[PDB]
């Protein structure tokens, strides 16, 4: 039941699929 | 992005902001150095 | 029960008062629940809108805050928060504004002053919620604030040696200002 540790890639690659998500959210509101 | 207030509406402006922010920053630190000055200048003499 | 880079103690570094106002508060409860670091991101870009400590009629403890004492329990490592620093910080505002305040509890004054005067160049637009009311400020100036300032956010910050002394002790280098050299030119 313990919560795992996260390394600097995984934190990294976390970031980057945020940005993306955030990026194809705006151009869904535009295109909509 | 959570953006408290948008950025790059008017980077002219922004700019000047930040540098009248960081001419300020400056200002404190050679006021505090000259007031420090003035204060051993006075005592030593 | 890892004990921070400095001195300090992570528990105690924020006060009863706080701790007790962030574990009570719905958002710890609801959204602080099975945080990771990866997790702190996702937090931050979601529901962080502004920097501030306890705030409001309520005393409500910011999503800021609360993410910070989630910070304090984690205990990240140097790399990640060179991650949320820089990549997460060039992406996201309020995330490098974590990561500098989180620093500036929890590293070497060598540390604080190397790692956060860089961002005296961020200008963006932040929103800063607390003392008097609601008001508008800039990443510079919140850095700054962590440099100078006794408290920030709700939460006293630990007394650091002044940058002149970790001068002399070869232990810094000066800082260099780019308005430092327009204005030796303006002061003749």
């Amino acid at each position: 039941g313990e919560v795992k540790k996260a390394t600097a890639e995984e934190v990294h690659a976390r970031i980057e699929f945020l940005w993306q998500r955030e990026q194809e959210k705006k151009k869904e509101q535009v295109v909509s | 992005g959570a953006m408290g207030t948008t950025d790059d509406v008017d980077p002219e402006a922004e700019y000047a902001a930040w540098k009248l922010r960081e001419l300020r920053r400056l200002r404190r630190e050679r006021d505090a150095i000259e007031a420090r000055e003035r204060e051993l200048a006075e005592l030593e003499r | 029960g890892p004990l921070a880079p400095n001195g300090l103690n992570p528990a105690t570094i924020m006060e009863k008062a706080v701790r007790e106002r962030i574990v009570e508060s719905y958002f710890w409860k609801e959204q602080c629940f099975g945080v990771n670091e990866a997790d702190i991101v996702d937090r931050v870009v979601e529901h962080v809108r502004f920097v501030g400590g306890v705030t409001g009629v309520t005393q409500k403890p910011s999503p800021f805050l609360c993410l910070a004492f989630k910070l304090l329990q984690l205990a990240p490592g140097d790399d990640i928060l060179k991650e949320y620093l820089y990549f997460g910080g060039e992406k996201f505002k309020y995330l490098r504004a974590l990561a500098a305040f989180y620093i500036r509890l929890t590293r070497p004054d060598k540390e604080v002053y190397t790692l956060l005067e860089p961002f005296l160049e961020d200008r963006r637009k932040l929103r800063r919620k607390g003392k008097n009311g609601t008001s508008l400020t800039y990443m510079d100036e919140f850095i700054d604030d962590l440099l100078t300032k006794d408290r920030v956010c709700s939460t006293s910050l630990w007394k650091m040696r002044r940058r002149d002394i970790l001068e002399d002790l070869d232990l810094l280098e000066p800082r260099v200002s780019p308005l430092g050299s327009l204005e030796d030119i303006l002061e003749e």
